[PDB]
């Protein structure tokens, strides 16, 4: 359908000695020690993108049952506002996806943000904060996401969750 | 349109700048025999290893002695008022700012 | 060194050394008619 | 030589010096190798490797562990 | 110096097999 | 002419800087791919080294005709300047020039300004020529010889007179880059001659050591010719090429020399493949 | 014959504490010659140097000595490489290298 060709074009698209010495240096967060995330806490937060609900529909994965099976942990799903918007701007095709975020038990937070590119929002928080695990099917932003130290990937791997950076893993699948 | 005035180029063209751009480098470059100890165990060529790593529990010990000295290069230990304030025993530098950006 | 040594004492040793370059060619008859053969078949041919 | 089927093949002796230990006409114990692949410095297309000569493994005489018997 | 040099070696590893080193070759010529 | 020359020079050497650099390109896309297809294995350093054909100078070749002019060292001895004056027979046109308290910068700037194409300097030792240098005036290459078995015709006797006709020319045994580099320098000296000449010369390479011969045939009869051997018989052997002139030894670079003390020197050869 | 071990032992006589078996190997090869060989170094010193070429006395102590060996590779403790080209008249050794 042009839905596929249109997205497909957009994808394409898509790629003096007396002054004061003033520079910007974050500090280290105190969280890590080292690589190892300590503030990283059995209350789970996740952030969730667009494709990785829509890949739990396809696998017939519950998203909060499934991911308290890979940890043994009470999990809170958290939808951005810019990823909110991807899914109402899909269509009524995916009106079952969208009926599943908007869920009671689900942490809804707000962003404001120039744009609705949910790949650099959620970017955005996991540099702010690193109190989150990002739950993603996309392979170009678990790249991204790889380079910024004490954040965890959680995916889908065969008809299971899986998770990627997090010693406290416990009930996840080997190989 | 032409380059600045002040530019080499402006009155240069390539045979110059090549054979300029050279003489630029080269001037800025200007009755009972028992058997030995040796013969009982015979160890042979192993290699010689350091007395810490005999015991494994003293050495993960130094491994985490050395971890906490690292870690303080990246971050700042928490310390109380033991002792009456009195400055900070290091400069106070004004022009580094250590927040992080929220947007 | 020379000093220890006998005089003239390395004449009679049968050392074995090694020599820096390639030594200059010998000229004899022989080459002489080799190299002739060369220039004759090249006028024969009129290769020039 | 291979005893079981009288084939020829081309194998690696772990180090140079074990050459020392072995002779010509020896019996010696063959392995598999290259699986994984080939490291720098190695020669494509040799799969076999030495592993013991007289039943004795080579590291034991390079080490100085045990000695070969005649 | 030696943080140039290790990042140089990980490189140095990355192409470290046979096969490997053989097919940058083909594909620079 | 200060400012007129130096223009010329720096474009003439601008251009063989770029001919240089893509030949050395070639080669080693020449050398990378030959040992892939070989498949026998992959040198270290080769790991690391991966990760206008017609020389410049000889425009006026063909054209017109060589002018030669021949010097000795200061104070010449008896028997070099013999040699001097059997070389410039050997060439037609040349000439021989008294050298007295000549500068060697000042014979350069005559040479250039009546037009003399090539400059000939010839050393001795205890009355026996040694070294030869030939240098193209007008900015072109200097080449640096050394003689070995040098025969005269004035040893010789009651040989008589030459045939002093333009000769026709036999080079052999050049192959590789640089014995085409030499072999053209050695025959540009040479007029265009006839195509019924009856006399020869040649320059036969054998190990990096070249003989001048010099010949005239006669033809008796069908497939049989006979040779004379005429003129002054001698051994030359490269060791250097400069791409200035020979006022211009502190200045010029070096397009080729010898490495003697090299590990490898003795067993290698440069002028044949 | 060849293939065949052999032992070593420096005295069948006595007792001592330690082992007695000195060494222990196979026979390779049957001969009636040696062809063994020693390095032998031939030492000089230079004493005037014009710039790459040295005159070096020391060596020989002989004009003949000095032919036999003429075009022999030569070097210095430092590393630098060399070539004898001709005999002095002075010194009776002395030659001339570059
Ligand atoms: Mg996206
Ligand atoms: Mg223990
Ligand atoms: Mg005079
Ligand atoms: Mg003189
Ligand atoms: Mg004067
Ligand atoms: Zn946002």
């Amino acid at each position: 359908g042009k839905q596929k060709k249109t997205r497909k074009y957009a994808t394409m698209k898509r790629m003096d000695p007396s002054a004061l010495k003033e520079r910007e240096v974050p500090q280290h967060p105190s969280c890590l020690f080292f690589q190892y995330n300590t503030q990283l806490g059995p209350p789970y937060h996740i952030l969730v993108d667009t494709n990785f609900i829509n890949f739990s529909i396809k696998a017939k994965l519950d998203l909060v049952q499934s991911m308290m099976d890979c940890l043994y942990a009470k999990c809170i799903p958290c939808i951005t506002d810019c990823v909110m918007a991807e899914i109402e701007k899909l269509g009524q095709k995916y009106r079952v996806a969208l009926r599943i975020a908007k869920d009671p038990r689900f942490e809804r937070l707000p962003c404001t943000h120039k744009g609705t590119y949910a790949d650099d929002c959620l970017v955005q928080r996991v540099t702010q904060h690193k109190c989150y695990i990002v739950a993603t099917v996309d392979r170009d932003l678990k790249r991204r996401i790889r380079k910024i130290p004490g954040v965890p990937i959680m995916y889908i791997s065969n008809h299971r969750y899986n998770i990627e950076r997090m010693p406290d893993d416990y009930g996840a699948p080997r190989f | 349109l032409p380059p600045s005035p002040g530019d080499t180029s402006y009155y240069q063209d390539q045979v110059d700048d090549f054979h300029e751009a050279r003489s630029r480098a080269a001037l800025a470059k200007g009755a009972k025999r028992a058997i030995t100890y040796q013969i009982a165990k015979n160890r042979g060529l192993t290699p010689r290893r350091k007395k810490i790593d005999r015991n494994p529990r003293v050495k993960h010990r130094e491994k985490f002695r050395r971890a906490k000295i690292r870690r303080r290069g990246q971050v700042r230990e928490v310390r109380k008022e033991e002792q009456r304030y009195s400055g900070e025993l290091s400069g106070i530098r004004a022009g580094v700012k250590k927040s992080i950006k929220l947007k | 060194t020379a000093q220890k040594r006998p005089e003239n004492s390395l004449l009679e040793e049968t050392l074995h050394f090694d020599h820096a370059v390639r030594m200059a060619p010998v000229i004899t008859e022989e080459t002489t008619l080799q190299l002739e053969d060369i220039i004759k078949q090249r006028i024969r041919d009129q290769a020039w | 030589q291979l005893i079981k089927n009288g084939k020829k093949i081309t194998a690696f002796v772990p180090n140079d010096g074990c050459l020392n230990f072995i002779e010509e006409n020896d019996e010696v114990l063959v392995a598999g190798f290259g699986r994984k692949g080939h490291a720098v410095g190695d020669i494509p297309g040799v799969r076999f490797k030495v592993v013991k000569v007289a039943n004795v493994s080579l590291l034991a005489l390079y080490k100085g562990k045990k000695e070969r018997p005649r | 110096k030696e943080h140039f040099r290790a990042k140089q070696k990980e490189e140095e590893e990355k192409l470290k097999r046979q096969k490997d080193l053989r097919k940058k070759l083909f594909r620079i010529q | 002419m200060l400012r007129r020359e130096a223009r010329l020079r720096r474009e003439y050497l601008y251009r063989k800087a770029r001919e240089e650099a893509q030949r050395s390109a070639q080669e080693r896309k020449e050398r990378l791919r030959r040992a892939l297809e070989e498949n026998r294995l992959i040198p270290t350093e080769l790991r690391r080294e991966a990760l206008s054909h017609v020389d410049d100078e000889y425009r006026w070749a063909g054209v017109e005709d060589p002018k030669v002019m021949i010097t000795t060292s200061r104070d010449p001895s008896s028997r070099l300047k013999m040699f001097a004056k059997e070389l410039k027979l050997v060439f037609p046109g040349a000439q021989r020039m008294n050298r007295g308290r000549h500068e060697v910068g000042a014979l350069v700037r005559a040479c250039k300004a009546n037009g003399v194409t090539d400059l000939l300097v010839v050393h001795e030792h205890r009355g026996t020529p040694v070294g030869l240098i030939v240098s193209h005036l007008p900015f072109g290459p200097t080449a640096y010889f050394t003689l070995c078995n040098v025969v005269m015709r004035h040893d010789i006797p009651d040989l008589g007179t030459m045939s002093e006709a333009k000769p026709h020319l036999i080079t052999h045994g050049f192959s590789s880059r640089l014995g085409k580099r030499v072999s053209d320098i050695l025959r540009y000296l040479f007029p265009v001659p006839k195509d019924d000449s009856h006399r020869v010369i040649t320059f036969a390479n054998q190990d990096d050591y070249i003989s001048f011969r010099h010949h005239v045939y006669k033809k008796t009869d069908h497939r049989n010719v006979e040779l004379t051997e005429v003129g002054p018989r001698f051994e030359l052997k490269l060791y250097m090429i400069r791409l200035g002139t020979l006022e211009q030894e502190a200045t010029a670079d070096v397009e080729w020399r010898w490495h003697p003390y090299t590990n490898t020197a003795r067993k290698r050869v440069f002028l044949s493949t | 014959p060849q293939g065949t071990g052999f032992l070593a032992i420096q005295s069948v006589s006595g007792i001592m504490p330690d082992f007695r078996i000195a060494a222990t190997g196979v026979v390779l090869d049957l001969d009636k010659s040696i062809k063994i060989v020693k390095k032998l170094k031939l030492t000089g010193f230079p004493y005037k140097i014009f710039k790459n070429t040295s005159f070096i006395k020391g060596m020989f102590n002989s004009a003949l000595e000095v032919a036999k060996f003429e075009g022999a590779v030569i070097r210095t403790v430092s590393g630098i490489r060399g070539q004898i080209k001709k005999a002095l008249r002075a010194p009776e050794g002395a030659f001339r290298a570059s």
